[PDB]
């Protein structure tokens, strides 16, 4: 029955800025307390147990600090792959508990998008529905709005959209700009277009295919 | 006429720390052509002849049984170490009697594990020869408490046996019986 | 070399019975004060419940108290749950941990296993359809797409797994039709649009519909 002040919920920083995590603790744990790295849905893994000890083959910007009730989770010089969710974790007493969950984030230039278009797939159209897709890719910041123009009749409500996590690698987003139609409203059109306005693309540009090459 | 042959005979013992123990008085038994049922495992003695008591008689007889490991045979000794001697169920170095096992993984290696038969890993101290602490408190391995709950260097005393069949024999359930006596001052009783 | 294997996920109505379970090697397995964790899709990650090193002992969380079960073999390395009577909450991914050790009793570093899905529904199970992007035009870049599969979850992975540069998966987006599409695509070299052949690497196991699919232009 040892509940965990994870703090702060959410942040995001320039990269390489030094961050510290607090994490209060409903009791008394003493040094019983190990501090866990989640990438988007893979496994947890630890980064300090004994609450000061690094693990193995860690790098070091990692620092743990704390005793008694209060602990604090130090990074030297934030990387662009350190985004994560983060987690605290009590292991004095049995009832096992956790912080809330520090999403954090990374502050990068904001890149330029990069966008292709690419058609149904003939096996797409032959089953019966064909759907266009448009791409977003290794960009920043990932806030941006697509548009779908087919016939220059822009179509709105048959538009699924998905955002990849930012890059581990390079800090840039990704989105999946989908179109959903039956195959013969897909023949109805001729002209099929996809429209891209970021903060970056310092005016907007599009990418686009006719319905038969 | 007496009923010796029976808890081996009978089925399920109790776990090490919870040691059964029977008093007998006001009887008579075999103890060789129960011997020469010689089934046993182990059988070695640390007090009288080699069932050369058919004509003795005893103030107290005693028959203490449960069940523990192969490996854990060896404890079953006056002065002996370990988990099973220190903590479960010390003999004494003056110990008038003696033991017997068998394999009775035959019988009670339930093939999950038998989850029921236990010892304590753990105590403060040593228990003396004969003594019982049949307790659950949560053992403190570490200073900072438990207060009644499992955790860090605070484990629950008791282990359990898990006698799966595959098992070494060292892990294969010994049913013991040990025979101490208490003959002296009071009526002939045991012959 | 620490290993943690969780295996048995998957689709199960509500009011029927699932079992998960966690092969171990690596580490001395039978040392090991057990345990699992859930998380809510997205949410914060919950202890479930644990197991003595020798079974000796154990207790659930209150949200599936009794209803689910531990259970560890000692002389296997694998820890265990039975989960019964279940319910369309305890959708959650479940992992389990490798945490105090009797052998000693200083601090071990706990070790987790990847984790597994369960999700709980009686919408059943739809095996998903895998439809290539070929590449256009300054270097070019192609990937997939799979459609119409239900659970979650769909495997990730490119040109047989000798691909992880530049593989963007996708979060699943579902759908009105309450399938998931998605799909993972990869920026590739424009140059190698001749010497490289490039397929994907799909796996639906909940409906056990696991196909390969090449991309080439026109």
């Amino acid at each position: 029955a040892i509940q965990l002040t994870q703090s702060p919920s959410s942040l995001s920083a320039s990269v390489g800025d030094r961050v510290t995590i607090t994490c209060r603790a409903s009791q008394g744990i003493s040094s019983y307390l190990a501090w866990y790295q989640q990438k988007p849905g893979k496994a947890p893994k630890v980064l300090i147990y004994a609450a000061s000890t690094l693990q193995s083959g860690v790098p070091s910007r990692f620092s743990g600090s704390g005793s008694g009730t209060d602990f604090t989770l130090t990074i030297s010089s934030l990387q662009p792959e350190d985004f994560a969710t983060y987690y605290c974790q009590q292991l004095k007493s049995y009832p096992l508990t956790f912080g809330g969950g520090t999403k954090v984030e990374i502050t990068r230039t904001v890149a330029a998008p990069s966008v292709f278009i690419f058609p149904p797939s003939d096996e797409q159209l032959k089953s019966g529905t064909a759907s266009v897709v448009c791409l977003l890719n290794n960009f920043y910041p990932r806030e941006a709005k697509v548009q779908w123009k087919v016939d220059n009749a822009l179509q709105s409500g048959n538009s699924q959209e998905s955002v990849t996590e930012q890059d581990s690698k390079d800090s840039t987003y990704s989105l999946s700009s989908t179109l959903t139609l039956s195959k013969a409203d897909y023949e109805k059109h001729k002209v099929y277009a996809c429209e891209v306005t970021h903060q970056g693309l310092s005016s907007p540009v599009t990418k686009s295919f006719n319905r038969g090459e | 006429l007496c009923p010796f042959g029976e808890v081996f005979n009978a089925t399920r013992f109790a776990s090490v720390y919870a040691w059964n123990r029977k008093r007998i008085s006001n009887c008579v038994a075999d103890y060789s052509v129960l011997y020469n049922s010689a089934s046993f495992s182990t059988f070695k003695c640390y007090g009288v002849s080699p069932t050369k008591l058919n004509d003795l008689c005893f103030t107290n007889v005693y028959a203490d049984s449960f069940v523990i490991r192969g490996d854990e045979v060896r404890q079953i000794a006056p002065g002996q170490t370990g988990k099973i001697a220190d903590y479960n169920y010390k003999l004494p170095d003056d110990f008038t009697g003696c033991v017997i096992a068998w394999n009775s993984n035959n019988l009670d290696s339930k093939v999950g594990g038998n989850y029921n038969y236990r010892y304590r890993l753990f105590r403060k101290s040593n228990l003396k020869p004969f003594e019982r602490d049949i307790s659950t408190e949560i053992y403190q391995a570490g200073s900072k408490p438990c207060n009644g709950v499992e955790g860090f260097n605070c484990y629950f005393p008791l282990q359990s046996y898990g006698f799966q069949p595959t098992n070494g024999v060292g892990y294969q359930p010994y049913r013991v019986v040990v025979l101490s006596f208490e003959l002296l001052h009071a009526p002939a009783t045991v012959c | 070399q620490v290993q943690m294997v969780e295996s048995g996920g998957g689709l199960v109505r509500p009011g029927g019975s699932l079992r998960l379970s966690c092969a171990a090697s690596g580490f001395t397995f039978s040392d090991y004060y057990m345990s699992w964790i859930r998380q809510a899709p997205g949410k914060g990650l919950e202890w479930i419940s644990y197991i003595s090193s020798s079974g000796s002992s154990m207790n659930y969380a209150d949200s599936v108290k009794g209803r689910f079960t531990i259970s560890r073999d000692n002389a296997k390395n694998s820890l265990f749950l039975q989960m019964n009577s279940l319910r369309a909450e305890d959708t959650a991914v479940y992992y389990c941990a490798r945490e105090f050790d009797l052998t000693k009793i200083i601090m071990v570093p706990p070790y987790w296993g990847q984790g597994t899905l369960v999700t709980v529904s009686s919408a059943s199970t739809k095996g998903p359809s895998v439809f290539p992007l070929a590449p256009s035009s300054g270097t070019a870049a192609l990937g997939c797409l799979v459609k119409d599969y239900f659970p979650e979850p769909v495997t990730v992975s490119w040109n047989s797994g000798a691909l992880t540069s530049g593989v963007h998966t996708f979060p699943a987006v579902l759908q009105s039709s309450g399938l998931y599409s998605l799909s993972s695509v990869v920026t590739v070299p424009s140059s190698s649009l001749g010497t490289q052949t490039y397929i994907c690497n799909v796996n639906h196991k909940p409906s056990n519909t696991k196909v390969d699919k090449k991309v080439e232009p026109k």
